[PDB]
Parts: structure tokens; C-alpha cells; sequence
């Protein structure tokens, strides 16, 4: 039995090997319990505020729109301290470990965007962390492996299965299953085993709570929409929570389209994979059609989660919000055109999601539009990979 | 319809545990796995539990891994696997044939029909590594529907309630992991659970003595018969003949 539902609809659950079944309860538990319990509150606010950098601005495109009768802001969460919004989950998780009593973290990164927030997080609240990372991934990110490695963190490749995140996922959890007494897996997204996407969500609202907030103050109503790009669906979900009552409020989230949805090689399960059941959770996959889990494809390292949280499968579901997909070459042009015109370099993957606030508001000029783009990093990381595509073309 | 009743009865009628190996299917190759397992059954096994290639074993070691990675390398397939537990079956019509799935190769192509097909081939039991009792009534429900029995794991850090769960909702065998506090298979026993097959750590026939004498009804070999695969790649007729020798040795064990 548990606290908390560990469904959304249909989709979630706890498909664990039974020996993890206590380690997930026991969170579940401290979650609840944190979650009750003002000063834990009071502690997650305080290094929120003072150490990750919170509030977020929520900045106005103005040049962006120009000739539109759209208005767009941005929710920087590229400000966040370590340049993406890993970094508030994993302060809350992190204060939970302590709570629990545990002294190491585990956790797993494709990208290395969560392996740097998991580092910097243990590295500031005294915490041993060992980041599992895809053989593949280490390769092509160097810099976040330093990154976390000057951090404190061990950094242990991964090199079985295909040596991505998916491979690192499962190393995580095998490690979990027998260090649990002492260690605190600390998932990266707002998917896997209940509690994680509850407990995701719930540490990464506030981006949506203040967004309200700064909306309302900025504009005096809600937005007509807001929209986030979805890996494995944490800023989404965080972007989303405070507004799913806001019923006229519209919750867009971006899938990776890659090299475009017809070639196969793209990153979109939730509107174009098939349900499975897989790393703790049943959600929609990229699979093949005999089962076996597949990568992602996407030309941003951070959508490279095969999965997608499933209360986005949900919402999707009964149709609360919309999800769509954006290619490769629709992120790099909106990637460019943010730098050109706003001076802010996003990340490739917060690209996704302007590309399509761009499409909406370039398709029809003239509908007057109220819309925030959850720019969930900074853009910096990718400079390099943006570079190499510039020149392979011209 | 009966064949780990029928096993334990027997066992039990001539002072015996049950030896279990384990193998992936497929591994290193279809021929040379249909090869293997016939020599695991010629050496004494008492039942099979039989792995199909999954591609995120999250509930396996790394012995295991690589034996996935040598079927996938083979170009096995689940329907592959079917095909192999077709033959074994009609090759050997009275030992237990148990897979260890992921939930996902189960829930793929309908639950149900995937039992549906476990019944067709002659698989006698499932183990989905990654189901808990918790979320595993789907999946018990349409084992029982197709006469598999659910086989679940014990775990070392099992509380009463879960004991409990485990003895009502299984079927065939319980698949424990533990150190033998024998308090588990006692309390197991005391609920009426299937008999107890004890999987940690089983690699000696030392220890398939020591897991009938704690009570056990015999005891598992997870990962030794992968091992001795690994290590005698190079020569597929060394590889069979050191698994019937340590097979029976692992077999002549287990009679107390
Ligand atoms: C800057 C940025 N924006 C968005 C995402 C998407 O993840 P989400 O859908 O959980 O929000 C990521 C994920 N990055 C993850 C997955 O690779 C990591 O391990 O680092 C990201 O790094
Ligand atoms: C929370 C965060 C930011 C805010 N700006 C105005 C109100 C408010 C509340
Ligand atoms: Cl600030
Ligand atoms: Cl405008
Ligand atoms: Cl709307
Ligand atoms: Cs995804």
C-alpha cells in the first residue's frame, strides 16, 4: 500500500524489482512527511533563494514579436544556478536524503546536465555522489564530466546495453537496490517509479508558481498558454503544476522531432512511441516493435530520455494539455534567433520550445496571444555543437 | 498442467532439493543455447529458468547483461525465444521450464496473450523481474488464466505483509533471496507458500546443501551456468562438458 496514488490515469506505477519496493516506500514516506513539515519548507526556500538564485526573472520578447500581436515572455530558468532548472529538484532531493539519514546520492545524466546539478547539490549539503553516466555520453560531454568531477562526484561510465542514458538509468537503479540503506537515488526527471514524478513535480512547481505570480503582476491575467520543452517532462511538469486548475490556460510541451517524425530518428514518444512499461513506470517509449527500448534521437544531448514522465501521458490524455513536436533544424533556427534578437544564448533544448512559440505566433501574426516559454537553460553547453552544424552547412 | 507439483512430489518422495540453473536463450547462439540447455538437463537439472534477451535488464548483474548482449550479438528475438521453448518442451515433456521476463517483453503484444502464448510453447512458469507483488495482478490473473504459474521473489529485507502476498498470490515455486534467518522459509512454509527455491549466491554445491538444509526445496543457480558460457567461448565442446560436470556436481548436492 502507499500514501500517495501511484498512477496518472493508466500510466506510472512502481514496476521495481520487489527488493526496491521498501527503498521506494521509504521515500514516499519522507516525501510526505517533508512535505508537511514547515521546516523542511523553510530549508528548501532558503537555498532555493540564497544558493540556486530564485526567483527566476520572467522576461518580455519584445524584438521577438515584433509585427505579431503576440506578447512573449520567458521564464529564465537559465539563471538558475548551474544553468538549468535540474537544480531545484535536486536541492529538494537532496535535503530528503538528509532526512532519510543518507550520506550518498546516486545519480544518473545523459547530457550532464543533471549529473552537474546532482554534484553540486551533494558537494553543498556534504553528501557522497556517484553519477552514472552511458559510456557514449561521457565521450561527447567531457566538459560536464570535468564539471562534476571537479565537483567531488565520481563519474562511472556506463558501457552496458547501448552506453546511454537509458543503460545508466538501469545502472542506477541496480545500484540503488543494494545500497538503498545508505544511498539516495536521485532521478533527474519527472518520470520512473512512484513517488519520483510526484515528488519531480512538487520540487520543481515553483517555476510555475512564480510564473503565475509574475504574470499576473506583469499582465494582469493568466497566459493564454504556457510551453516547455519535454525530455523526461521535469520543467515541463514544473512549468505546468500551478496552472492545470487555470483551465483556460493552454499546456503545450515539445517533444524532439529530430531529423523529423517520418524518419524514425526523433525523440517523441509520448505523441508517437507506444506504451510499455519500463524503468519503474508504465508510459509511452521509444520501442522496437518487439519490445526492446530504443534511444532517442534529438540534435540536443538533454531529450535524450526514451520515455516521458506519465502524468504528461495523463494530461495528454483527457486532454488537458497538448503536446507537439519540433525538429532539429526549427530548435536551431529558433536558437539563433533568440541570440540575434534578445541577446540570451538558450539551450537547445529550451529551443524546442521556442520554436514552436514561434511557429504559433508566426502562423497566425495577427491572433492576439499571451504566451511563456520555459527557458529551462542556458544555452552555452551547445555553442560548440551549433558551431560545427554552421560550418558542416556554411 | 502439473509439473512442479509433480517435480517437488518426487523430490521430496526420494530425500531430494531441486537444482535450478539458469541461462539466457539464445546465448551465445540459438544451435549452441539449444545445445546447452539439453546438456543442463542431461547433467541433472530438475527444472529450468530460461531468460529472454531483454534490452535493460535493470534487475540483472553483469554476468547477465553480457549474456544478453551475446544473444542480441546472435540476432535472438523474443519470437526466436518462443521457438526454442517450443523445441525444449517437445524434446523434454516432464521439467519445469520457467522464464524470468521484464515487464515489458510481457505487456508488449497484450498480457494476456503473451501467457497465452507461454501456455502454446509449454512454459510452466514467470517470473517478471520487475513486477512487484504490488503491481502484479495483471499479470498474475492472466498466468493463472493460462495455467503459468507467478512465480515471485522473496527479497532479503521482506516484512510480514509481503510474506503473506507472496504466499497467496504464488504459484509453482518461491523464488528467494536470502542468506541462508531461515525465519523466511519458515514463515513461508507457515503461510502455505510454494516451495521455496532458494537463488542468492548459489555458485557451490556447498551451497545447494546448505539451502535444502536450512528447509529450502532446493535452490537456483542465477548466474554460474552464464559464467561457465563466458569463459569457454572459445571452445563450444569444453563449454558443454564443464557445464554437465558442474551441473551434476551442483545436482548431487541437493540429495540430503
Ligand atoms: C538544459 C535542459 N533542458 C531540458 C532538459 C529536459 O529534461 P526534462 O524534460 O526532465 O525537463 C534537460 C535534461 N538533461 C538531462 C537529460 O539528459 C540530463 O541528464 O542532464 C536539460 O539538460
Ligand atoms: C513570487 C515570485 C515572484 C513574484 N513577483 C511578484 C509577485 C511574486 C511572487
Ligand atoms: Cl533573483
Ligand atoms: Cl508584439
Ligand atoms: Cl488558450
Ligand atoms: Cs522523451
Amino acid at each position: 500500500t502507499t500514501l500517495l496514488n501511484p498512477y496518472f490515469g493508466e500510466f506510472g506505477g512502481m514496476y521495481v524489482p520487489q527488493i526496491l519496493m521498501p527503498a521506494l516506500n521509504q521515500l514516499e514516506e519522507a516525501f510526505v512527511s517533508a512535505q508537511k513539515d514547515p521546516e523542511f519548507q523553510a530549508q528548501f526556500a532558503d537555498l532555493l533563494k540564497n544558493y540556486a538564485g530564485r526567483p527566476t526573472a520572467l522576461t518580455k520578447c519584445q524584438n521577438i514579436t515584433a509585427g505579431t500581436r503576440t506578447t512573449l515572455y520567458l521564464k529564465r530558468e537559465d539563471l538558475l544556478h548551474g544553468g538549468a532548472h535540474k537544480t531545484n529538484q535536486v536541492l529538494g532531493q537532496a535535503l530528503l536524503a538528509k532526512r532519510m539519514g543518507k550520506s550518498e546520492i546516486i545519480a544518473e545524466t545523459g547530457a550532464g546536465q543533471h549529473g552537474v546539478a546532482s554534484a553540486l547539490a551533494s558537494a553543498l549539503l556534504g553528501l557522497k555522489c556517484r553519477i552514472y553516466m552511458g559510456a557514449k555520453d561521457v565521450e561527447r560531454q567531457s566538459p560536464n564530466v570535468f564539471r562534476m568531477r571537479l565537483m567531488g562526484a565520481e563519474v562511472i561510465p556506463v558501457h552496458s546495453g547501448s552506453a546511454t542514458l537509458k543503460d545508466a538509468c538501469n545502472e542506477a537503479l541496480r545500484d540503488w537496490s543494494g545500497s538503498y540503506e545508505t544511498a539516495h537515488y536521485m532521478l533527474g526527471t519527472a518520470a520512473g517509479p512512484h513517488p519520483y514524478p510526484t515528488i519531480v513535480r512538487e520540487f520543481q512547481r515553483m517555476i510555475g508558481e512564480e510564473t503565475k505570480a509574475q504574470i499576473l503582476d506583469k499582465e494582469g491575467r493568466l497566459p493564454d498558454a504556457v510551453i516547455a520543452c519535454v525530455g523526461g517532462g521535469s520543467n515541463a511538469i514544473g512549468m505546468f503544476a500551478d496552472f492545470i486548475n487555470d483551465t483556460s490556460v493552454g499546456l503545450i510541451g515539445v517533444e524532439p522531432g529530430g531529423h523529423g517524425i517520418e524518419t524514425g530518428e526523433h525523440g517523441a514518444p509520448l505523441k508517437h512511441g507506444r506504451v510499455g512499461i519500463y524503468f519503474g513506470m508504465k508510459a509511452p517509449m521509444m520501442q522496437t516493435a518487439d519490445g526492446q527500448i530504443e534511444e532517442s534521437y534529438s540534435i540536443s544531448a538533454g531529450l535524450d530520455f526514451p520515455s516521458v514522465g506519465p502524468q504528461h501521458a495523463y494530461l495528454n490524455s483527457i486532454g488537458r494539455a497538448d503536446y507537439v513536436s519540433i525538429t532539429d533544424d526549427e530548435a536551431l533556427e529558433a536558437f539563433k534567433t533568440l541570440c540575434r534578437h534578445e541577446g540570451i544564448i538558450p539551450a537547445l533544448e529550451s529551443s524546442h520550445a521556442l520554436a514552436h512559440a514561434l511557429k504559433m505566433m508566426r502562423e497566425q501574426p495577427e491572433k492576439e496571444q499571451l504566451l511563456v516559454v520555459n527557458l529551462s537553460g542556458r544555452g552555452d553547453k551547445d555553442i560548440f555543437t551549433v558551431h560545427d552544424i554552421l560550418k558542416a552547412r556554411g | 498442467m502439473e509439473r512442479y507439483e509433480n517435480l517437488f512430489a518426487q523430490l521430496n518422495d526420494r530425500r531430494e532439493g531441486a537444482f535450478v540453473p539458469f541461462v539466457t536463450l539464445g546465448d551465445p547462439g540459438i544451435e549452441q543455447s539449444l545445445k546447452i540447455i539439453d546438456t543442463l538437463i542431461d547433467a541433472g537439472a530438475d527444472a529450468l529458468e530460461l531468460g529472454v534477451p531483454f534490452s535493460d535488464p535493470l534487475a540483472d548483474g553483469p554476468t547477465i547483461q553480457n549474456a544478453n548482449l551475446r544473444a542480441f550479438a546472435a540476432g535472438v528475438t523474443p519470437a526466436q525465444c518462443f521457438e526454442m521453448l517450443a523445441l525444449i518442451r517437445e524434446k523434454h515433456p516432464t521439467i519445469p521450464i520457467g522464464l524470468l521476463m521484464y515487464a515489458n517483453l510481457v505487456f508488449n503484444n497484450g498480457i494476456d496473450a503473451f501467457y497465452a502464448r507461454c501456455e502454446q510453447v509449454g512454459v510452466d512458469s514467470v517470473l517478471v523481474a520487475d513486477v512487484p507483488v504490488e503491481e502484479s495482478a495483471p499479470f498474475r490473473q492472466a498466468a493463472l488464466r493460462h495455467n503459468i504459474a507467478p512465480i515471485f521473489i522473496c527479497p532479503p529485507n521482506a516484512d510480514d505483509d509481503l510474506l503473506r502476498q507472496v504466499a497467496s498470490y504464488g504459484r509453482g515455486y518461491t523464488y528467494l533471496l536470502s542468506r541462508s534467518l531461515h525465519h523466511l522459509i519458515e514463515k513461508l512454509k507457515e503461510y502455505h507458500a510454494a516451495p521455496a527455491l532458494q537463488g542468492f549466491g548459489i555458485s557451490s554445491p556447498e551451497q545447494v546443501s546448505a539451502a535444502v538444509r536450512a528447509g529450502a526445496a532446493g535452490a537456483i543457480s542465477g548466474s554460474a551456468i552464464v559464467k561457465i558460457i563466458e569463459k569457454n567461448l572459445a571452445s563450444p565442446k569444453q563449454m558443454l562438458a564443464e557445464l554437465r560436470s558442474f551441473v551434476s556436481a551442483m545436482k548431487a548436492a541437493s540429495r540430503a
